[PDB]
RNA sequence: GUAAAGCGCACGCAGGCGGUUUGUUAAGUCAGAUGUGAAAUCCCCGGGCUCAACCUGGGAACUGCAUCUGAUACUGGCAAGCUUGAGUCUCGUAGAGGGGGGUAGAAUUCCAGGUGUAGCGGUGAAAUGCGUAGAGAUCUGGAGGAAUACCGGUGGCGAAGGCGGCCCCCUGGACGAAGACUGACGCUCAGGUGCGAAAGCGUGGGGAGCAAACAGGAUUAGAUACCCUGGUAGUCCACGCCGUAAACGAUGUCGACUUGGAGGUUGUGCCCUUGAGGCGUGGCUUCCGGAGCUAACGCGUUAAGUCGACCGCCUGGGGAGUAC
C-alpha cells in the first residue's frame, strides 16, 4: 500500500517523461505541492495545478526541451524506513551543481542551494538533476 | 453466510442506530455470530479444512476489530465484550 | 488542403501508437488520418525540399510498391530528381562504392545496343547479355546518372521502404516520406501523415513535391 | 527465471513501515551558543638543527556526548476530523472450492447355468499359461470393488497441495452492481500455529482392475531389466502419524505508475437487439510484441520495465545437505 506518497509523485514524473506523456496527475497534499513548486521554480516542469475540492488532484505538467525531456534523472533519497537528515555543511551537491536536491528545512521546502545559503539544514527528498 | 433475518436483527442490537451496518461494534457482533455458529458445524466433519480458512479469517479479523475499538474508545470495547461474553 | 480531400485515412485497425498524434478518427472500423494537420506538415517538407533542391538538389524518389511504381518514375524524371521503383538494392546508398560498379556495367551495356557495338558474338550471347540490361535498367536505371549520394530523398511509404530509409538517416541524409497509421514515423525526419496508397493519393503529393522541387531551381 | 540463491503455502504476535486536513507539542530533525571531547599523532601555515629525517609555535580537526535558547517543513506524540485505503450491509453472478450422505449408467473380473467345439491367449517371433475335467466366443442370472466416456476447453474454482457422473444437507472464498454504513480499523512478518502430491507407517476394514516384491517364459555373451504369463504389498475406506517432490512460473507478499494487437472466461450500464447485434465498463485468464530491462535465451501493463514497505535466501567446485 501507499507507504510513501512522495515516491509515487517522483516516479510518476520520470515514468511520464520517458512516456512522452503531456502531463501527469495524482492526489495532491501539502508536501507534494512544495516539491512540485520547487520543480517549477527551477525549470523542470512547465507548471502545476491542483483540481478538486473535497478530493485534491494535481495537474502536474511535464516539460520537454528539444527532442528530449528535461528530467533526465529524478530519484528519491530520504525515503521511509530510512530517513536522511543533513547539516548546513552537509547538503549534497546534485550533478556537481547542474542539478538540484529538494530538502525540507525548518523554514520550508527549498532547494539545496537556498538552504545551504540560509545556513540551515533539513531532510533531503530527492535528487532532481 | 448468515441469515438476513438474524443479520438485520443483530444490526440494531448493536448498530449506532438503524441501517448503519458498519460500526466497529456492529461488525464484531456479526462476526461472533458465524464464529460461534460455525463451531457447531466444525464440531462435526472436522476435516473440512478449506472451510476452516474462512472461520479463522473472521476470527483474526474480529481480534483486529476489537483491538482497534479499544484503541479508539476503551469504553465501547469494555462494553462490547460483555454483550458477547468474549475476551475469555 | 484543396485536392487533399482525395485520400483521407487508410489501414483498417492495425495502426501504431506512434501515428496517434496524426490520426483523426476511425469511422467505419478504419483509422482516418487527421488531414486537418496533414497539410500543415506539407509546408516544412515542401519548404526545406525545394530549398536544397535549388542547387540541382539530388532528390531520390522511392516507391518500390506496385501502385506508385509506374508513377514515381515520371515525378523524379521531371527535373534534377532521381527515382527508384524496383526492389531497393541492399545498400545502393551506403554501399554505393560497390553498387555503382553495376551502374557502369549498365552504362557501357547500353552503348552495346546503341551503335553497331551490339552485333557481336552468337545470337545466343547477344540475347543472353541483353537480358542483363533489362533488369539492370530497372533496379539501377532511374539512378544510373547520379555520381554521389543524393542531397536528399523522398520515399513514398515509410513501411515497404524500410530498408531505403534505414540507410538514408545512416548517411545523415534528410528523409521525406508519407507515413500513416501502420507506418513508423521515428524514421523519417519530415513526417507526411497521409494515405500510403490510393492511386490518386500517391500521384497527388508525388508531383506536388516534384513541382516545388523542380521549381525551386529558379 | 536458467549461473550460488524466493521458505511447498497460508494466518499471525513481537518488530519495520503508514492515506488525508487543521491545530497542538517539540522527541527525532535543523540552527545558535556553553561545557567537554588530555597532550602527542594527522592536517595547513610558520619556524629551528647546513638539508632531510627530526624538533617546534599557532590554528584546524577530534566527524562524538550533554545542557541551554530558538525553528517547525518533514518524521514522532496528542486532539478533532475526512474518505480515496481496509472493512460492513443489500441484491445478484459463475464455479471439478471444502465436509458429510445418497444414487445412476458404461465396463472389467468372479460365481452359476444355456448354446457350441478345438482352440484361445500372447509376441518381433515365441514360450510360460488357460483349453476335451469343454476353454475361447456367445446368451442369461447374480456378486463386488474401483473409476466416472461424451460435455471438456487456448476452460473454471482454491493459499498452496489440489479439485470432474447426478442428487440432497452443512460450509468457505471471489466478482459486479446500484447504492447505504464504519472512518486508516492498513501492508509486511523472525519465532509460532495450521494446511501439505505421491510413496511410507499403525489399528481395523475392503480388495474388481492395475502393480514394487516374488515365480515362471522369452531375449542376450550375460539380462538379478526392458517384452510375455502370473502376482503380494499397495492403490480404496475410517482414524492417527510422516512432512518431503523438477511442492516449478525453477519468478515472495502488498501498492502505484508505463505505447499496443489478437483471443478465452465471468459480471454490468446504454442503444429500433427488429436478429443475433453495436457504444462501452469491472474481475479472472491465454498468445504475440514496443520502450525499457537482460550475459544471452528471453521478460515485456498478469514484467524479468519504472518505483516504494516488509520478509526469506546466495557468497567457488568436489567432500556434503554429509558427519557430530
Ligand atoms: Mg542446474
Ligand atoms: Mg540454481
Ligand atoms: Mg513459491
Ligand atoms: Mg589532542
Ligand atoms: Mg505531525
Ligand atoms: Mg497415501
Ligand atoms: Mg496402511
Ligand atoms: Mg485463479
Ligand atoms: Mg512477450
Amino acid at each position: 500500500s501507499m507507504q510513501d506518497p512522495i515516491a509515487d509523485m517522483l516516479t510518476r514524473i520520470r515514468n511520464g517523461q520517458a512516456a512522452n506523456k503531456a502531463a501527469v496527475t495524482m492526489p495532491s497534499s501539502k508536501l507534494k505541492v512544495a516539491i512540485a513548486n520547487v520543480l517549477k521554480e527551477e525549470g523542470f516542469i512547465e507548471d502545476f495545478k491542483v483540481e478538486g475540492d473535497t478530493k485534491p488532484e494535481l495537474e502536474l505538467t511535464l516539460k520537454y526541451f528539444q527532442g528530449k525531456a528535461v528530467v533526465e534523472s529524478i530519484q528519491r533519497v530520504s525515503r521511509p524506513g530510512l530517513r536522511i537528515y543533513k547539516r548546513k555543511d552537509e547538503l549534497p551537491k546534485v550533478m556537481a551543481g547542474l542539478g538540484i536536491a529538494v530538502v525540507s528545512t525548518s523554514k520550508g521546502v527549498m532547494t539545496d542551494r537556498a538552504a545551504r545559503q540560509a545556513g540551515l539544514g533539513g531532510e533531503i527528498i530527492c535528487y532532481v538533476a | 453466510s448468515l441469515s438476513t433475518e438474524a443479520t438485520a436483527k443483530i444490526v440494531s442490537e448493536f448498530g449506532r442506530d438503524a441501517n448503519d451496518t458498519g460500526s466497529t461494534e456492529v461488525q464484531v457482533a456479526l462476526l461472533t455470530a458465524q464464529i460461534n455458529h460455525l463451531q457447531g458445524h466444525f464440531a462435526e466433519h472436522k476435516k473440512d479444512h478449506h472451510s476452516r480458512r474462512g472461520l479463522l479469517r473472521m476470527v483474526s479479523q474480529r481480534r483486529k476489530l476489537l483491538d482497534y475499538l479499544k484503541r479508539k474508545d476503551v469504553a465501547r470495547y469494555t462494553q462490547l465484550i460483555e454483550r458477547l461474553g468474549l475476551r475469555r | 488542403m484543396l485536392k487533399a480531400g482525395v485520400h483521407f485515412g487508410h489501414q483498417t485497425r492495425y495502426w501504431n501508437p506512434k501515428m496517434k498524434p496524426f490520426i483523426f478518427g476511425a469511422r467505419n472500423k478504419v483509422h482516418i488520418i487527421n488531414l486537418e494537420k496533414t497539410v500543415p506538415m506539407f509546408n516544412e517538407a515542401l519548404a526545406e525540399l525545394n530549398k536544397i533542391a535549388s542547387r540541382k538538389g539530388k532528390i531520390l524518389f522511392v516507391g518500390t510498391k506496385r501502385a506508385a511504381s509506374e508513377a514515381v518514375k515520371d515525378a523524379a524524371l521531371s527535373c534534377d530528381q532521381f527515382f527508384v521503383n524496383h526492389r531497393w538494392l541492399g545498400g545502393m546508398l551506403t554501399n554505393w562504392k560497390t553498387v555503382r560498379q553495376s551502374i557502369k556495367r549498365l552504362k557501357d551495356l547500353e552503348t552495346q545496343s546503341q551503335d553497331g557495338t551490339f552485333d557481336k558474338l552468337t545470337k545466343k550471347e547477344a540475347l543472353m547479355r541483353t537480358r542483363e540490361l533489362e533488369k539492370l535498367e530497372n533496379s539501377l536505371g532511374g539512378i544510373k546518372d547520379m555520381g554521389g549520394l543524393p542531397d536528399a530523398l523522398f520515399v513514398i511509404d515509410a513501411d515497404h521502404e524500410h530498408i531505403a530509409i534505414k540507410e538514408a538517416n545512416n548517411l545523415g541524409i534528410p528523409v521525406f516520406a508519407i507515413v500513416d497509421t501502420n507506418s513508423d514515423p521515428d524514421g523519417v525526419d519530415f513526417v507526411i501523415p497521409g494515405n500510403d496508397d490510393a492511386i490518386r493519393a500517391v500521384t497527388l503529393y508525388l508531383g506536388a513535391v516534384a513541382a516545388t522541387v523542380r521549381e525551386g531551381r529558379s
